């Protein structure tokens, strides 16, 4: 419960949270982080250019976009069915699964930001350019089109 | 109130079953009443007359308008009876105990008149022990043949 | 199968292997069709629409449980030469299937 | 606490204060700035302000704002059927108040704070902005009834100059009303 | 609903349950309502197409009994059979049953191959193409009509939700709210009143 | 008091135990016992046994139990749609994963405790029962990739093969499950 | 206090008396007074005045007052389903209910305080317009399932009878209650 | 809230209420009446024959009774299409939003009991006889004349 007295408070006085699902947990993920209710409040102030590499912001705002995206598909399509869905959300519905198979469950394992950042990009490159909306173009001719080939044949 | 007069009208052991046992003497009822009305008890009082239950019942009653505070002692006369007759006389004793919601409502008054700490909704903190000492009166013993058989009756307040 | 139109047509569609008929009154078209469904050893029929343009406010009280026998409004003598107006029709569809006037 | 308008301190707050400007999280998701949701918002001076602006601005600023008011009215009592079924098939006097509701939520609402022009705004300029939205909707409205149809119209010249007009100085406004309006009479006779 | 902490939690699930519902229909909604823009544009197709399709059948038949024999079209009528070569195929779109018409409807196989009149040969060959364009028209039709069907049903669910149960589930929230403040106001006023009872029975024997 | 999960011993408890077993009232209601409820129970103690599994029970043990895990939160998702559309719209890919969710909850989890042959349980029992449940639901789903109806999966005779295994003595138990393994292959093999 | 039942007062004098009449706020807001509501109230004398019933009233009387209460009780059941769903969504049958429990809580259960008649209600009054209801019931109920409509049943003549039947004095209401049995009787006689 | 302690406790004590409702409010009424919840204990002393108008407190009757209906049958058009109708579905729902747009929403004017009687009867009118039957026969081809085209 997110109304007890506690995380209220703490609420009021901290700068975010980052929520542990059940779900996650239970399908064999860890560590079981779960984007979508989790938020950074100063996180704007700490990235970019000077600090991290400059693609850092638009990145994780598509990645945030996408997975919705694809979470709400992927409940969709068990009353519909594949058959019926446009290809790109068919291309959603594959992005979301290896996103949580591969982004969040990282194991036991010490990745830098720029290792992350070549896992994100693998994952966008899953969906067609032209959707990645929130990106601006340079960036994407810079980083779009690296293809999961560290995640597979590397641990 | 039906239900618990159709049960005593009608309740009986089945020793052909069970093939051990052949008597089948029927249960002495003890009726305790807290707090009844007078309807209610009219109707006991009129159902026991015609099944001709009252040569081998015993009646305890506090009305609705006799005092509060004897409903306190009520419960432990009824089943210091029932005791007795089961664990000394080898009779079947079925109790009924007709209202528990009203011998709560008594134990409540007199506990706030005494200011202690009260429990969950003013009811005293003692009121488990209160009543385990009530309920736990009952039962088979071993190296005698009576019984004591419990019924209470008490009304969900809001169901 | 069946169509409810001008019989000068109806011999037509009997060249065409299908039985037809009217007499240019809605009700006994809407009377004898009855008879025609209790009838139904035929997969769909046609009515012209001046005879009743919509031929379920005459079947669909019997057309309960079934659904082989298809109705649908077909062209008449009249419009043959002045044409139909497909938006029309369409519109007049579309708006109660969708609650909505769409599609200007 | 979780912004739940029912708490306490709220309920005390809205008995004594005389506007509530309803800042939303939703419009600042969309990119609409400042985000005052116009919907939630209310305010109690207005009834004893109008001899000031009858004065001070123009004599029929209050019908202009009324007016204003019961188009963004008709235009949000619309969204869903356009939700439903898109705006490109909608009717016409629909798709009319849906485009003169974008027109008036991205050309008069809005503001950029960081411009160095729009930052701040008289009352003069918004009666000037809010007259020619006036005057496009009659004339667009007219036209249609006349038998235009709306893609010609999104397509008319003045709707990038009505869109400009949050850049413009203060000084070098009034002229620039005066020939846009202008303009707005000029593309009418255009359409019939 | 009995108020205790245990039910608010659980009213506070359904509420969040109903929500994400909600919008998981309106997405099936959108889905339903794209297919159904998609056909009825070929339906208005299809029956443009019938209605070119029956001027050549009309133009057929009106020359045949006037210019050639009144009567021989009629005996040519009485002569070909009919068709009972008519079962129709079963489909189901989106998870309900619509029949679909498979008219066996043979061309050579019938009565008079090449025959005597020079109209009523011809025309004979009319009414195929009318018959066959009229079957297209009443295939694409009806699951127009199922299709919108289905749009008005979800349409009926999402406001039957959104319009009874979430209200519903708010107000009964709301109730258990107010009860369970209430009894904690009750007990900590008689905790108070009764600290301060004994601290001034104390200060009295001090 | 009144099965309140919030009170204050049930919380100060939570927060010292190493493993925790909820017990709920639908299940007690329903005579279906256990009644472990489990969605609300957890334990803390499942990594630091691994290797005692591997080592007594079997070497692939942690993974089938891993996979039960995952099929049962699987189902428990799908409920939340189930319980607004109806069992009966569902995918038939969908219809699957209820039905061995069904065939789990009342086949292995629920337990006799009066049965004097399934009142206790062997580990390695239980280890079989998962590995043919989980076998079975393999390959029903190549199956349903083939485009065999849902309906006559679940008429195959070897689901009561399935429903009766606990009830087989431990030592007869072998036997019984090398038989239920090779009839479950044959059960779709010979269909082809 | 809150119109809530759980008060203390209310619930301590529950425990006691033999008869609740429940008001409710619902009934009072659309005007049907004396706005009881007849689903949350009971009363436990009703079956030792059986015999005086039989005695002062009519022989039948219990089994019109059970048919009554009866029909009430269905109506409130599939009122819900109607919500949803309208009413030409069910059958000719649940049709005829709905229609009758309108009639019924619009003829019977009111009663105007302050008319002249109204206002007090013998027993002999309260049998006659029961026999009434229950009569175009049973009739009705004939007629639909031998293929009448419900709008001709609804267009009948007798309806305007039995609505006004309250308002008849008391020493004049047994002719008025032969001639509506007759005009009961002849609406549907004639009518086949 | 109508259960708050405040008009709770105040509505045992007076003699009826004039509820003001939020939704007249955002349409744009004035006075935002509503009057389903609002009630006047002490009507029946004052109006009536030789006090008011003969027909004045079966007029409200009968207004009431219409308007309750037209609340109703609006809430099910709300869920349902509004297809899902008959003649008198129509009547309602059309009485129900005259009322709401004539009657209540009246501005700033001072009207008299007559106008304000003329008024609703040329609001009932829009319903046909019959339907009318909390009314008597009398006055109603008494005063059935008039119909809403005066604004």
């Amino acid at each position: 419960d997110r109304t007890h007295p506690i995380p209220d408070l703490t609420g009021y006085i901290t700068e975010g949270q980052i929520q542990l699902s059940r779900e996650l947990h239970r399908k064999g993920i860890y560590p079981p982080i779960d984007p979508l209710p989790s938020l950074s409040r100063l996180m704007n102030n700490g990235v970019g250019k000077g600090k991290t590499r400059e693609d850092h912001k638009q990145v994780s705002d598509q990645l945030y976009s996408a997975y919705a995206n694809g979470v709400d598909i992927r409940k969709l399509v068990a009353i519909i069915g594949e058959d019926a869905l446009t290809e790109n959300d068919r291309r959603y519905l594959q992005f979301a699964d290896a996103f949580e198979r591969f982004f969040i469950n990282q194991g036991q394992q010490n990745r830098s930001i720029e290792e992350s950042l070549q896992i994100a990009w693998a994952l966008l490159s899953m969906l067609p350019q032209g959707e990645l909306k929130r990106i601006s173009k340079d960036h994407i001719g810079k980083y779009y089109g690296q293809k999961l080939e560290e995640i597979w044949g590397a641990p | 109130n039906e239900i618990a007069a159709q049960i005593a009208r009608q309740a009986t052991v089945r020793p052909d079953l069970s093939g051990e046992g052949e008597k089948e003497e029927p249960f002495a009822v003890v009726f305790a009443a807290m707090g009844i009305t007078q309807r209610e008890l009219s109707y006991f009082i009129q159902e026991f007359e015609r099944t001709g239950a009252l040569s081998r019942s015993v009646l305890f009653l506090n009305k609705a308008d006799d005092p509060t505070i004897e409903r306190i002692l009520t419960p432990r006369m009824a089943l210091t009876v029932a005791e007795y007759l089961a664990f000394e006389h080898d009779y079947h004793v079925l109790v009924i105990l007709t209202d528990m919601t009203n011998y709560c409502e008594a134990l409540r008054e007199i506990g706030a008149a005494r200011e202690e700490i009260p429990g969950r909704r003013g009811y005293p903190g003692y009121m488990y022990t209160d009543l385990a000492t009530i309920y736990e009166r009952a039962g088979v013993v071993e190296g005698k043949k009576g019984s004591v058989t419990q019924i209470p009756i008490l009304s969900m307040p809001d169901d | 199968m069946a169509v409810i139109a001008d019989p000068e047509t109806a011999q037509g569609f009997r060249l065409a292997g299908l039985e037809g008929y009217g007499a240019s009154s809605a009700e006994e078209a809407q009377s004898l069709l009855e008879t025609l469904v209790e009838r139904g050893g035929y997969a769909l029929v046609a009515v012209d629409e001046a005879l009743l343009p919509d031929p379920e406010r005459a079947v669909e009280r019997l057309m309960r449980g079934r659904d082989l026998p298809v109705l649908l409004p077909i062209a008449g003598l009249k419009e043959a030469f002045q044409g139909h107006d497909v938006e029309g029709y369409m519109r007049e569809l579309v708006r109660k299937t969708i609650g909505f006037d769409i599609k200007l | 606490p979780g912004g739940d308008m029912s708490e306490p301190v709220t309920q005390s707050t809205l008995r004594i204060v005389g506007a509530f400007w309803r800042l939303d999280a939703s419009l600042a998701f969309r990119r609409h700035f400042p985000a005052i949701n116009w919907n939630g918002s209310y305010s109690l001076f207005t009834s004893a302000l109008d001899p000031w602006y009858r004065e001070n601005v123009a004599e029929d600023y209050p019908e202009l704002r009324d007016a204003i008011s019961e188009l963004l009215q008709r235009e949000a009592g619309l969204q869903e059927i356009v939700q439903l079924v898109g705006p490109d098939a909608l009717q016409d006097a629909e798709r009319l108040v849906i485009e003169v509701g974008r027109i008036i939520r991205e050309d008069f609402l809005q503001q950029n704070a960081y411009h160095e022009v729009d930052a701040y705004c008289s009352m003069k300029k918004a009666y000037g902005i809010m007259k020619m939205i006036l005057a496009f909707y009659k004339e667009a409205e007219a036209a249609i009834k006349r038998g235009v149809s709306i893609d010609e119209i999104l397509q008319l010249p003045v709707l990038e100059r009505i869109g400009r007009a949050r850049y413009v100085s203060e000084e070098e406004f009034p002229a620039y009303f005066e020939e846009a309006m202008k303009e707005i009479q000029g593309a009418f006779k255009a359409l019939a | 609903v009995s108020p205790t902490r245990m039910n608010l939690l659980q009213r506070r699930g359904q509420l969040r349950l109903a929500q994400k519902g909600v919008d998981l229909l309106k997405k099936k909604r959108d889905a339903l309502v794209a297919e159904f823009f998609g056909l009825v544009r070929e339906a208005m197709e299809a029956r443009k197409a019938l209605d070119q399709a029956a001027k050549e059948a009309y133009a057929a038949l009106l020359l045949a009994q006037a210019f050639d024999g009144p009567e021989v079209v009629a005996g040519a009528a009485l002569g070909v059979p009919p068709l009972e070569g008519v079962e129709a195929e079963v489909e189901n779109v989106w998870g309900s049953k619509v029949p679909r018409l498979k008219a066996t409807f043979p061309d050579g196989a019938l009565l008079s191959p090449v025959g005597t009149p020079a109209y009523t040969l011809e025309a004979s060959r009319a009414f195929r193409r009318y018959a066959e364009a009229l079957i297209r028209v009443a295939n694409t039709e009806t699951r127009l009509k199922k299709i919108g069907e289905e749009i008005k049903k979800t349409t009926r669910r999402v406001n039957a939700l959104e319009q009874v149960v979430i209200p519903g589930i708010r107000a009964q929230i709301r109730f258990i709210q107010q009860v369970l403040e209430q009894r904690e106001r009750e007990d900590t006023f008689r905790l108070k009143r009764i600290k301060g009872k004994i601290e001034a029975r104390e200060a009295e024997e001090e």
